C-alpha cells in the first residue's frame, strides 16, 4: 500500500494492513492518516506562513 | 545561488551558515536542536578543526538583527567511504557544541524516512536550494539569503540532456541546461528540501556542479535517502573526543 500515493499517510508508511506514522514533534489523527503538530516548532513548517 | 531570489527573512529557517575563524565556508541544514547536515567536501581544507562555527537564523550578513545563533561545532562526522578531493559520499553530520532554541526563524528540516523519501519524495518534482553562494559564476556571494526552485531529473534523463565525475547512486541532478538557474561553490552543504503535503523535508546537499548555471548541466545533489539510517543510528551516538570522526558505510 505504502508504494502507492504513500499509502494515503500523510507522512510515513509501514506495510505489515497498513500502518502511518508522523515524525517526532507531530502525533497521528484519528483518521490513521493525517499528523498534526504536537510541539510549538514541529520540523518543516515556517512559523511565520503557518501564522499566515 | 543563481537565478532565484531573497529568501523572505525567517522563509529559510533551517539554512545554517559554516564559518571558519569568521570567514564563510558552506551552508548547511539543521535537522533537530543539534545536529546539521552538510556536505563533506565543506572539510578538505580544514587548518583548524577547533574554530568551525554554525549560525542559525541569519539573513543578511551584513547586519546583526539579534534572531542570529552562533553554535561551536563539535564534532563532523563523514562516512568512510567519502575521499577527500572527490565527490562521491558527500555528506557530513555535524553535531553543535550546545543546543540551538528554536524560534520562528530557526526551525529543523524533517529528516525523511528512506521508504518515504525513495518512494514518496523523489518524485516531487520541484526543490527549494538556498544559500549565500555566487549570483554569477565568477562572480560576488549573495549578502542576503537567497532561494531557487529546481525540478530534479532521474540520472539518466540528466546524463541525455547534459553536454566531469560519474554521477552515483548517491547523487541526483537537479536544475536547468539552459544556464539560467543553479546553486553554485559557496552554495555547498545547503538544504535541497522538498514540500509534501504541508512539510518539508531534506532530500538533497548541494555537493558539485561543472561551473554553475552552465548550460548544457545541470547541479548535483548528495541523495540524502541514502544516508538516513546511518544519519540517525549517529544521532544516537555518544559524542567522542576529537572534532573530526570518520564513521563507517554502510
Ligand atoms: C565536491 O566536488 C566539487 C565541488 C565543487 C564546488 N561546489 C559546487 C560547484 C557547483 C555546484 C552547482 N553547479 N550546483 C554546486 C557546488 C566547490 O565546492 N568548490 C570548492 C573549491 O573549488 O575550492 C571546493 C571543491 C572541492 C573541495 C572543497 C572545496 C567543484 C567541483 C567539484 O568536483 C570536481 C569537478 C566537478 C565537476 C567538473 C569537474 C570537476
Ligand atoms: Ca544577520
Amino acid at each position: 500500500i505504502c508504494v502507492n500515493e504513500n499509502g494515503g499517510c500523510e507522512q510515513y508508511c509501514s506495510d505489515h494492513k497498513r500502518s502511518c506514522r508522523c515524525h517526532e514533534g507531530y502525533s497521528l489523527l484519528a483518521d490513521g492518516v493525517s499528523c498534526t503538530p504536537t510541539v510549538e516548532y514541529p520540523c518543516g513548517k515556517i512559523p511565520i506562513l503557518e501564522k499566515r | 545561488i543563481v537565478g532565484g531570489k531573497v529568501c523572505p527573512k525567517g522563509e529559510c529557517p533551517w539554512q545554517v551558515l559554516l564559518l571558519v575563524n569568521g570567514a564563510q565556508l558552506c551552508g548547511g541544514t539543521l535537522i533537530n536542536t543539534i545536529w546539521v547536515v552538510s556536505a563533506a567536501h565543506c572539510f578538505d581544507k580544514i587548518k583548524n578543526w577547533r574554530n568551525l562555527i554554525a549560525v542559525l537564523g541569519e539573513h543578511d550578513l551584513s547586519e546583526h538583527d539579534g534572531d542570529e545563533q552562533s553554535r561551536r561545532v563539535a564534532q563532523v562526522i563523514i562516512p568512510s567511504t567519502y575521499v577527500p578531493g572527490t565527490t562521491n559520499h558527500d555528506i557530513a553530520l555535524l553535531r553543535l557544541h550546545q543546543p540551538v532554541v528554536l524560534t520562528d526563524h530557526v526551525v529543523p528540516l524533517c529528516l525523511p524516512e528512506r521508504t518515504f523519501s525513495e518512494r514518496t519524495l523523489a518524485f516531487v518534482r520541484f526543490s527549494l536550494v538556498s544559500g549565500w553562494g555566487q549570483l554569477l559564476d565568477r562572480g560576488a556571494t549573495a549578502l542576503e539569503l537567497m532561494v531557487l526552485n529546481v525540478p530534479r531529473l532521474m540520472t539518466q534523463d540528466c546524463l541525455q540532456q547534459s553536454r566531469s565525475p560519474n554521477i552515483t547512486e548517491y547523487m541526483f541532478c537537479a536544475g536547468y541546461s539552459d544556464g539560467s538557474k543553479d546553486s553554485c561553490k559557496g552554495d555547498s552543504g545547503g538544504p535541497h528540501a522538498t514540500h509534501y503535503r504541508g512539510t518539508w523535508y531534506l532530500t538533497g546537499i548541494v555537493s558539485w556542479g561543472q561551473g554553475c548555471a552552465t548550460v548544457g548541466h545541470f547541479g548535483v545533489y548528495t541523495r540524502v535517502s541514502q544516508y538516513i539510517e546511518w544519519l540517525q543510528k549517529l544521532m544516537r551516538s555518544e559524542p567522542r573526543p576529537g572534532v573530526l570522526l570518520r564513521a563507517p558505510f554502510p
